[PDB]
């Protein structure tokens, strides 16, 4: 979608180019650990998992459903990274990108 | 051709068209009760029963187990278990519980290591308990 209504005129101007445009994973991105690699260490403080592929095994069964009492489990591992590790530096950069221009985010 | 073995003690003491009408393989059925989750379920219940080996000897002769009396170790034993089903079903508190019992069952006993096989208790081991009365024999060379 960035990619189709990036090529959009019509008068003598652009619509939404490949840029006023931050993407999801750019909030998160420029982290010596990311988001997702944050995210990624988490089968250790887990029982019986060794391993991401062991967490996913662990965590979805075998009709690719979440399981819900795992699942629920695990996201109060996940909760507290995503409220301490990543929402002071994504207040940061909102606010920079505020500043410095009006973006669709 | 050599079979390995398990629990051993280190010490050691122009072709004719081969196509055939009818075989095709494909997977047009899905399996109504799910191959997976029963073989996984089957899995669970394939594991042979733990072994309770308490208050049995060893090969110097001394109980294995652990110093606590008979009816604590029956009700810390009992508590434990409750635990390990609260894991399985992954749950604060198990719906089935083998503490909160109506039932009074004070005289419940599980074996433990603090008896021996003679009915005497293991407050030191066997194998003192046989050195110190061996030892009460002793004749050195006369000076």
């Amino acid at each position: 979608i960035m990619r189709v209504l990036d090529s959009i005129s019509v008068l003598g101007v652009k619509i939404m180019p490949r840029a006023h445009v931050v993407d999801s994973d750019e909030v998160g991105e420029q982290m010596e650990p990311t988001f997702e690699h944050a995210v990624m260490e988490i089968y250790k403080g887990i029982a019986g998992v060794d391993s991401l592929d062991d967490l996913t095994k662990w965590v979805l069964n075998s009709d690719l459903v979440p399981h819900d009492d795992r699942l629920g489990q695990l996201f109060q591992a996940f909760l507290p990274l995503a409220k301490d590790l990543l929402a002071p530096m994504a207040r940061q950069f909102y606010d920079n990108s505020m500043s410095e221009g009006r973006l669709l985010t | 051709k050599r079979i390995p073995r398990k629990t051993k003690g280190k010490s050691s003491g122009a072709n004719p068209a081969t196509a055939e009408p009818g075989t095709s393989n494909c997977e047009h059925y899905k399996a109504r009760p799910g191959i997976a989750s029963v073989q996984k379920a089957t899995e669970s219940a394939e594991l042979p029963m733990k072994n309770n080996d308490e208050g049995t000897p060893d090969k110097r002769g001394n109980t294995k187990g652990a110093l606590v009396n008979e009816h604590v170790e029956a009700r810390d034993e009992a508590d434990d278990a409750t635990k390990k089903q609260a894991k399985d079903t992954e749950k604060a508190k198990a719906q089935v519980t083998y503490s909160d019992t109506g039932i009074n069952n004070a005289n419940e006993l599980s074996r433990s290591g603090n008896v021996d096989n003679e009915g005497g208790s293991n407050q030191k081991p066997m194998s003192t308990r046989i050195a110190e009365a061996t030892s009460a024999i002793v004749s050195k060379h006369p000076a």
